[PDB]
């Protein structure tokens, strides 16, 4: 193949000059001479037989004149069922320790996105357990969703109980993609995956496919990791038909990497210090996390949203590309509820009365009204008081707070956090007990019954077990 | 310093094709591609590459030509010929358009078979 | 098309001109010929005349096109020379024409396999020594290589000599010694 | 002496010369120098100057080498030589740097001679993957009561100080520096953690001044300074958090445990973004590099903590971000916060109001959580914080008054885990509401004299079983009972 | 603007939550007495 | 910092139709204390009202150098291309 | 060595040496000035270029014009014989008296003492300021730091410590006027010569003037900090020296620096300033201290650009410093003067094992009550004054009759207000603020607080108003 | 001569490029060929930034700029009281011109 020398070298950025056979743009790049693999991604082409790249590693070391060796075609990752239970990372190489991931198949990284007469308009609920998000803002099987928060409200925790629940009551081969996040937690995740048998060392009969690119890592190697973790999935998808299940965290650090790089690409600055391709990068790389016809990806995002913004240009641009959007508020963490899930602020494609039924919505949209009653009164209690209100606006605010308490359920993934015991609360349970608590049916128990519990018959005994102590 | 005044260009002048309604590609990135020649391009006139890719010349600037891409920049290469279409940009309008989903050129992308317009509008 | 790339490498204005007459002369191996029509251009153009005539911005871009191709024929220079000052002359380079001499100049130096050699030293040295001093310096080249050694006099590196060959280097001056002897003893 | 001079500072010197691959400085300004030449250097290679300066190469370019100076750029010149020295930025580690305080570079600066360091390390080493790491379970120790109780760190973590100025960061850093002497002379060598304390762009007296009280206390002889200060070149400055990670990764990976105080990494990024607008780079947001979310980030994964397979060490890390007005929501600050393990957030408010440390325990958040804390402590915290936020929503109101005023602590007093589970234990038990709220910190003050005076046997007991078990439980009872009758 | 007073988190934000705090630990009282 | 200072107008305007909306009804239910609360929340609403003038004075002044830093930045990264 | 110069751009001028191109930092001269032209050399530009920073007016330059190289940077002179003169930033006399006759001379850019050098014991020195010996009491060899925004008394403070301390001050002083008044400078001068500080007659002065004033192109500006400094080291290491050093102000050595470095061809930093900011503003504040070869106690005013404590060159400062007054315009226009904002200044020796337990408890009850009433402002302004406790009542009386009673009536202000100043000892202000805190005068008006001396005089107010 | 005389390269944005005035002073008043005054404000190795003081509506790429010898002074005197006079010392009155013996830079 062409081969070519190193002649600038600024950062992540890394120049490259051929003399016979310049590289297509995007392809991947092998560095001659170095102990350890570092590739190179082709992204503007500079005239003069030069290319501009993305190192996907560490360039100290590199040499101006070092020569460098032309794959003819872009990052190709391992896919296939042998990627299951293993680790990998940006560029298809095992980092669990176990050796190398013997596939059939290699799949480039990048893909175009289904065209239009691929897509499928079929949208069928998936109940998680979870009772603010089965009831606000449901699931929808095969479309993608999306958990936004700032930093420490409940993200990882929330992503890692959806796992749990719908990926263990799953059977389609889950992905789990680290994109710029903490090693640690990358760490902790494999070793719980390992231990709850969803993951599988020996008898290999694991069920998830890993691929972690974290902060330490340069930013071309966390702008193309969630590409690697899709490109397993779509071969999931396309060329075995399977429903998959995806799970990105934490997807803002694409747009992030994208930024960091771009200043050195020569791309005068856009708002907020973003790059000028934000939209567009953000769109050719969600665009293929999608159901077709071919087969369903149920994709689980988890996005930063920084100083708690969400009119930040990348949450902002992330918002259009979901279907049923959880957003955590600090100030609902702050109140001690978890999950801080905003009931204000979260939206599903799905909570429609002709796709859910009249009884779910109506539920819905009243524990909505009577939440929003609560933040209008609640200006007039800090103006007068609470003993200056009527009674009809006490029950609105007595109300509204026991369905906060009870919009608040212990995880299963928090025991250690919470110290209680988790709870999985079918969707029919959840619509009843809000139901009742809207209908008036406990005005008697007192409000902290119905904080951290499960259904609502735990509600009423530990109601019983408060009165009998108190 | 130019972006015309690469060493190609400037050697091939030292040794002494049509420049007039063809180009070629001095640099390709992020879907702008600085095109050398065409010297009778028009402003907003609709180009195209040797890929297939269609381009509209945006900047026409005194030694090269920014062209802004119609899809993706991999098949789009240093040295690529650029042709001149000679129109500026037009979409095929008409009641055959009534029930069809078209991206933004006026292309069925519904699978329903081609627009059987007869009329193009600018 | 494919360009030839010359021994050395420079950069700017210059130094693409130069390497795109390097490629082309290269494709025709009429490296000296136009390395010499070079040389009389420069001269040609640095007489206060011509660089009056030339530099000059507010008269017209054609008229100095037209003078200097009149000046290139009638001095019967090579056709690639000749479209080469009519290139500067388009481009309105005609100020980087000594330049894109110079650099010509020292890749063609380089070509010949010549390598700068730097030879500082505290006294005007002796030329016996000095000869002996080349013929051992010959020794750290590869084959096709000729030193072009210029020795300049600096008196305070307090004796022995600093020898530069090309990118090479050898720190053999006295002051340097005392120097690590002083931070041997500090330290 | 002049045989302290002629001995080998003479007759070993390392005479010999080499054929030395050199540039030549193109231009100087501004501690960048451009570097014609230099063809095989390598990015990030350390090169050095005619005048014994060194510098890093970090702009490689097809005409030029531009490369940051480690030092004064007025004993640099248009053509003077610069010789490559082959490596890769790297710094001395080891155990002979406890008890010194060095530059960023790794140079003694406290006029007590060479380190007699055998070993070197580069500064720019990649974190440890995910395999070679295991969860976070031992405890770090600060000694302060609202750390160890509400904010508990462990060792591996990265837990963020983030405040104003003059809120009480450096305090509680050297508190928790000051605090691991009482496991560093006992026996125990896997509760022993060595310290590093990093001042980057710091006044030179204020850096004295830690290193006094460090002194003071005897937490030198474990501790390690390294001091970036503010008259230092940008490089050096941007380099000393890298050199002071190197220093604790010798520990971390030899199965010792280290802390690292990086005090503070706003400056740090005001040095990178000084060097990177002089090297010409475009900058980004305020002004700063594209790129300093990951300076920051590549530099705190580097805290961790191992497997057994790979020695069980520890590396803490303990950043310091500051804020202007309380904005959290800067830039650097948001960066940092995104990294962390979780942030104790100190405030002006709290600082005046006599809460001191300035903890606000609303904000302050760990991460790792009870997963590294004592039994003794979890049981006795786990109310202490349910009474503590109740007492923030309701502001029993008693209760949480004499807990907040027993969250108050002096400066340089980090109490030992045995006392701290003593006194929380004496406040949520009640024996504090009869006490009016003014008299808690002498009443706290007489009750652990008390208790370390006659009292030995149940805080070891504590210290041992790491429990307050139902006898001892109930021994305490009695203890605090009796003396809250005498009080 | 509803509920921008609490979410201003001032003193008048404060001085709100401790009020509903304040009656409705009162009300649970009352409320778990009779239960 | 704008969000802050858009925090406070908002919480400022609250309270200011409030204590607007409790002095109309101590007007309606005075038809000594109940004086006392009409002319105690009229002055109560004086007092917003001029907060609010000062706050949106400092809005405006702070949305106006935002708008300037952010042009700032971008023709800086421009420049240094 | 002898150039040309090729480029003159402002302050700025490139030079053009055909052989022996001057070091960075090195002083050239312009030949065929009338007065004495000198360039500092600044950066090194390649092909023989430097790029250097003019001390004076440009103007006149043509393309060309010579420019010798002096082979070292500015060199002033240093000694006992500055004592009493003034100097420009190039140490020339600018009194008037002819030459200062000193025996040595010192380059005005050296290196920061060693950390080896450091010293840190921390005596207090008292001011006679009651907020200042409260709060934030300044230490003997400290760096002191009075931040303020234009028209807050930042001049005012200064020449009230002048007067407070420097005549009472046993070894020398010295004060740069950086980029200020020159009518200040002028008052300054006279001042201390009516008041016997600076004689004119004989070799008793006890203080060096060094002035680069507001009128000055930014070079000069830039470097006349540096200029005093140096006169302070020389009397701080070799006569070993206790040395007083007052900076006014401080600010403009970075907004000069600001100025130069638009030209220098440098990418601007955060609000426009110089990339190297902090580094600049260290090496030249790394130069004021007290090493163990003699002890500079030293007071700088640093201007706050409107208004804008986070403004980069003040947050810069604010590291360098032991003790800072922040000076507010809310509290100036509460009357209040001094203008110290008393929950935004601090001092390092505010510690109970360096004040004792009873300053130390003082101050931080009068600040705790002080924050208290900061937290009420809210309520107070819209729920007016009646809708509180009456102990958040009891806190906003004694809040507001401790601000007034840490304002107080200075000597040099006594002009502009008729009031006599006092010099309030520092028993004398624990005393005063613990009988407050304690409520022995909850029955005293508030306004009895205001601008008064010891509490003796307060009471006496009082008083006088019943 | 390009030593006290020089052609404008480019104008516009109030700044006239201008070739050659090898001789020319910092700070110094220049006379474009229009009858409008300029200062030098930056000496460059290869031109002279001019600061117009009028419209550069009437100087044209190519005219003529002489120098005055002079930096930037404006007539001083008692001969100005009871005039108007431009920011240039010229009279805006129509009371005739200004009979001032001394300039003052
Ligand atoms: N727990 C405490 N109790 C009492 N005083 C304290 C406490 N912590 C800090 N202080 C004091 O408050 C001041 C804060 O200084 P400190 O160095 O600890 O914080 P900082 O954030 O590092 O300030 P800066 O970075 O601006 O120098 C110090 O004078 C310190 O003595
Ligand atoms: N469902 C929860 N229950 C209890 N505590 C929680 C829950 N979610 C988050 N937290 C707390 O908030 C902290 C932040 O957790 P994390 O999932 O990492 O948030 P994020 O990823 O958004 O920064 C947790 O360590 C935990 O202390
Ligand atoms: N201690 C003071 N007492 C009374 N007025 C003062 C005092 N300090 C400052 N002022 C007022 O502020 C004015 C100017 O203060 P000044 O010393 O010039 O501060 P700055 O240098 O920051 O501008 C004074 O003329 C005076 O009106
Ligand atoms: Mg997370
Ligand atoms: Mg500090
Ligand atoms: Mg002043």
């Amino acid at each position: 193949a062409a081969t070519g020398r190193i002649v600038a070298v600024i950062g992540a950025v890394v120049d490259v000059q051929f003399d016979e056979g310049l590289p297509p743009i995007l392809n991947a790049l092998e560095v001659q001479g170095r102990e350890t693999r570092l590739v190179l991604e082709v992204a503007q082409h500079l005239g003069e037989s030069t290319v501009r790249t993305i190192a996907m590693d560490g360039t100290e070391g590199l040499v101006r004149g070092q020569k460098v060796l032309d794959s003819g075609a872009p990052i190709k990752i391992p896919v296939g069922p042998e990627t299951l239970g293993r680790i990998m990372n940006v560029i298809g190489e095992p980092i669990d320790e176990r050796g190398p991931i013997k596939t059939k198949q290699f799949a480039p990284i990048h893909a175009e996105a289904p065209e239009f007469m691929e897509m499928s308009v079929e949208q069928e609920i998936l109940v998680t357990g979870i009772k603010v998000v089965d009831l606000l803002a449901p699931y929808a099987k095969g479309g993608k969703i999306g958990l936004f928060g700032g930093a420490g409200v409940g993200k990882t925790v929330l992503i890692m109980e959806l796992i749990n629940n719908v990926a263990k009551a799953h059977g389609g081969y889950s992905v789990f993609a680290g994109v710029g996040e903490r090693t640690r937690e990358g760490n902790d995740l494999y070793h719980e995956m390992i231990e709850s048998g969803v993951i599988n060392l020996k008898d290999a009969t694991s069920k998830v496919a890993l691929v972690y690119g974290q902060m330490n890592e340069p930013p071309g190697a966390r702008a193309r990791v969630a590409l690697t973790g899709l490109t397993v999935a779509e071969y999931f998808r396309d060329q075995e038909g399977q429903d998959v299940l995806l799970f990105i965290d934490n997807i803002f650090r694409f747009t992030q990497a994208g930024s960091e790089v771009s200043a050195l690409l020569g791309r005068i600055p856009s708002a907020v210090g973003y790059q000028p391709t934000l939209a567009t990068d953000m769109g050719t790389m969600q665009e293929r996390i999608t159901t077709t016809k071919k087969g369903s990806i149920t994709s689980v995002q988890a996005i930063y949203v920084p100083a708690d913004d969400l009119t930040d240009p990348a949450p902002a641009t992330t918002f259009a590309h979901l279907d049923a959007t959880t957003v955590l508020s600090r100030a609902i963490a702050e109140l001690g509820i978890y999950p801080a899930v905003d009931p204000l602020d979260s939206t599903s494609r799905i909570m429609d009365p002709n796709i859910v039924g009249s009884e779910h919505y109506d539920v819905a949209r009243g524990v909505q009204k009577i939440l929003q009653d609560y933040k209008s009164l609640q200006d007039i209690i800090a103006i007068l008081g609470m003993d200056e209100l009527s009674e009809e606006d006490k029950l609105t605010v007595s109300r509204a707070r026991k369905i906060q308490r009870f919009l608040s359920q212990p995880f299963q993934v928090a025991e250690v956090f919470t110290g209680h015991m988790g709870k999985l609360v079918p969707l029919k349970e959840t619509i009843k007990g809000f139901q009742q608590i809207l209908a008036g049916e406990y005005d008697h128990l007192p409000e902290q019954a119905f904080y951290m519990v499960g259904p609502i018959e735990e509600a009423v005994a530990k109601a019983d077990k408060l009165a009998e102590e108190h | 310093t130019g972006t015309a005044e690469m060493s190609s260009i400037l050697e091939e002048r030292i040794l002494g094709v049509d420049l007039e309604e063809t180009g070629r590609v001095l640099s390709i990135g992020d879907g702008i591609a600085r095109v050398h020649g065409l010297r009778n391009v028009q402003a907003e006139e609709m180009v195209e590459f040797s890929s297939g890719l269609k381009g509209m010349s945006l900047n026409l600037e005194p030694d090269n030509v920014g062209v802004v891409v119609f899809g993706n920049d991999k098949l789009i290469k240093e040295g690529d010929i650029v042709k001149r279409t000679g129109a500026i940009v037009d979409v095929p309008v008409g009641e055959e358009l009534l029930g069809r989903v078209v991206d933004a050129l006026g292309n069925a992308i519904d699978g329903k078979g081609p627009i059987g317009s007869k009329t193009r509008r600018r | 098309a494919k360009l030839v790339r010359p021994p050395v490498q420079v950069y700017g204005i210059e130094g693409r001109y130069a390497t795109a007459l390097y490629s082309a002369a290269s494709k025709q191996n009429k490296l000296e010929q136009v390395e010499k029509e070079l040389l009389r251009v420069a001269q040609i153009l640095k007489e206060p005349k011509v660089a009056a005539s030339v530099l000059n911005p507010y008269v017209k871009r054609s008229i100095k096109v037209k003078s200097l191709n009149d000046i290139t024929a009638k001095e019967r220079f090579s056709p690639l020379t000749t479209n080469l000052i009519n290139l500067l002359a388009e481009n309105g380079r005609l100020s980087n024409t000594q330049g894109v001499v110079s650099a010509f100049s020292t890749m063609m130096s380089v070509h010949r396999g010549e390598v700068p050699c730097t030879v500082t030293s505290a006294s005007p040295l002796e030329e016996a020594t000095l000869s002996e001093l080349k013929t051992v310096l010959k020794s750290f080249l590869s084959q096709g290589q000729v030193l072009k050694l210029e020795a300049k006099t600096d008196p305070s590196i307090l004796g022995g000599m600093i020898v530069r060959i090309g990118e090479k280097y050898v720190d053999m001056s006295v002051k340097t010694k005392i120097q690590k002897l002083g931070r041997a003893m500090r330290e | 002496e002049m045989s302290s001079i002629l001995e080998e500072r003479i007759l070993g010197a390392d005479t010999s010369v080499d054929l030395e691959e050199t540039g030549r400085v193109l231009s100087i300004g501004d501690g960048i120098a451009r570097v014609h030449g230099l063809r095989n250097v390598q990015a990030e290679e350390m090169v050095e100057f005619s005048s014994g300066l060194k510098g890093m190469s970090l702009n490689l370019e097809p005409d030029n080498v531009g490369v940051v100076v480690f030092g004064n750029d007025k004993l640099i010149k248009e053509g003077d030589i610069v010789k490559r020295t082959g490596a890769i930025v790297d710094v001395p580690v080891g155990e002979e740097l406890l008890g010194r305080v060095v530059d960023a570079l790794g140079n003694a600066i406290d006029g007590k001679g060479p380190i007699g360091s055998k070993t070197r390390r580069r500064v720019g080493l990649k974190a440890p993957g995910i395999i070679p790491r295991i969860s976070v379970r031992e405890p770090m120790q600060t000694g302060i009561k609202a750390v160890d109780s509400l904010v508990p760190i462990g060792r591996g973590q990265r837990e963020l100080i983030i405040g104003d100025r003059q809120t009480g960061k450096t305090s509680i850093a050297i508190d928790t520096i000051i605090n691991q002497k009482r496991f560093n002379d006992g026996s125990d060598e896997k509760k022993k953690l060595y310290c590093i304390y990093v001042a980057i762009g710091q006044k030179r007296s204020t850096v004295a001044q830690l290193v006094k009280r460090l002194t003071d206390a005897d937490a030198m002889k474990y501790t390690i300074v390294v001091s970036a200060t503010a008259s230092d070149a940008a490089p050096l400055q941007y380099l000393a958090p890298y050199s002071g990670c190197s220093m604790g990764e010798y520990f971390r990976d030899n199965g010792k445990h280290a802390l690292i105080i990086y005090d503070d990494l706003s400056k740090q990024a005001v040095a990178y973004r000084q060097m990177s607008l002089l090297l010409r780079r475009p900058p980004g947001r305020e002004a700063y590099p594209g790129d300093v979310f990951y300076l920051h980030s590549r530099l705190l994964e580097r805290a961790a903590k191992m497997n057994d397979a790979f020695g069980g060490g520890s590396l803490t890390a303990l950043p310091v971000i500051e804020t202007q007005a309380g904005d959290v929501s800067a830039y650097i600050p948001t960066n940092v916060i995104s990294i962390t393990d979780g942030q104790i957030f100190l405030e002006t408010e709290l600082f005046y109001k006599g809460i001191r440390p300035a903890i606000n325990v609303g904000l302050s958040v760990s991460r790792v959580g009870s997963a590294a804390q004592t039994r003794a402590m979890k049981q006795v915290a786990g109310t202490m914080k349910l009474e503590l936020a109740q007492y923030r929503e309701v502001a029993l109101l008693s209760r949480g008054v004499r807990l907040t005023e027993l969250l108050k602590q002096g400066q340089y007093s980090p109490m030992a885990i045995e006392e701290q589970v003593a006194v929380i234990y004496a406040g949520v038990r009640g024996y504090l509401d009869k006490l009016e709220p003014s008299k808690i910190t002498k009443f706290e003050n007489a009750f652990l004299s008390h208790v370390v005076s006659q009292h030995q046997a149940l805080l070891g007991t504590i210290r041992a079983d790491g429990k307050i078990s139902e006898q001892s439980d109930a021994k305490l009872k009695e203890i605090v009972t009796n003396f809250l009758a005498g009080f | 603007g509803a509920g921008s007073i609490r979410e201003a988190g001032g003193a008048f934000g404060k001085r709100e939550q401790a009020e509903e705090e304040r009656y409705f630990r009162a009300q649970s009282r009352e409320q778990l007495a009779a239960l | 910092t704008l969000k802050d200072i858009t925090r406070r107008l908002k919480s400022i305007k609250n309270i200011q139709k409030i204590t607007k909306s409790m002095k109309m009804v101590a007007a309606a239910k005075y038809a000594s204390e109940q004086s006392a609360r009409m002319t105690a929340m009229d002055n109560a609403s004086k007092n917003a009202s001029e907060m609010i003038d000062k706050l949106t004075l400092t809005f405006n002044r702070t949305r106006q150098a935002v708008i300037t830093k952010e042009l700032i930045e971008i023709i800086s990264g421009a420049a240094a291309l």
